[PDB]
């Protein structure tokens, strides 16, 4: 298996489309 | 800009429960002036820049978190920005002083292999350790499930802090472990470098 890095968008609850 | 404060995650049988503090404006905002105000409470903090979002984890009156998320940073705080108190980048590890209220977790010193991970939904997760800075995940779970919780803690049976969530190690999109940065490093940091 692979790193994943684990990042997300800005904010508290980051919006995604 | 800076990194922000935008909620926590307060550690209670090891449970963790979540809640907001800032909103996308303000986290935007306080980033272009480094100041913050708010009253800061918990174990973990959720930051976040105008571009990304992640977990610091205060471990002895320090706010520990990884360099591919913060960077150089400071950290916004009630007298202006927080300049990082230890910058170690082969080591992937930055820290700031804790803000005031942060409540701080202490290193782990029994050396139990059975851990807890904390992620940034406050779910809190069985990882064997597997090294000393590997754990497999004893129930894999979609990668998915682990966005956003870079620099959350791994935890001994005692609530003890073990270490700061790195990154997942998957095949096909399952994450099956993880890597992270042990809390000797941490120690060795703090000597050091
Ligand atoms: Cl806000
Ligand atoms: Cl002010
Ligand atoms: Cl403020
Ligand atoms: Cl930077
Ligand atoms: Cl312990
Ligand atoms: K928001
Ligand atoms: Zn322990």
């Amino acid at each position: 298996g692979r790193l994943v890095y684990l990042l997300d968008g800005p904010g508290y609850d980051p919006i995604h489309c | 800009g800076s990194v922000v404060i935008v909620g926590r995650i307060i550690l209670s049988p090891i449970t963790a429960y979540s809640q907001q503090t800032r909103g996308l404006l303000g986290c935007i905002i306080t980033s272009l002036t480094g100041r913050d105000r708010n009253q800061v409470e918990g174990e973990v903090q959720v930051v976040s820049t105008a571009t990304q979002s992640f977990l610091a984890t205060c471990v002895n009156g320090v706010c520990w978190t990884v360099y591919h998320g913060a960077g150089s940073k400071t950290l916004a705080g009630p007298k202006g920005p927080i300049t990082q108190m230890y910058t170690n980048v082969d080591q992937d590890l930055v820290g700031w002083q804790a803000p005031p209220g942060a409540r701080s977790l202490t290193p782990c010193t029994c050396g139990s292999s059975d851990l807890y991970l904390v992620t940034r939904h406050a779910d809190v997760i069985p990882v064997r350790r597997r090294g000393d800075s590997r754990g497999s995940l004893l129930s894999p779970r979609p990668v998915s499930y682990l966005k956003g919780s870079s620099g959350g803690p791994l935890l001994c049976p005692s609530g003890h802090a073990v270490g700061i969530f790195r990154a997942a190690v998957c095949t096909r999109g399952v994450a099956k472990a993880v890597d992270f940065v042990p809390v000797e490093s941490m120690e060795t940091t703090m000597r050091g470098s």
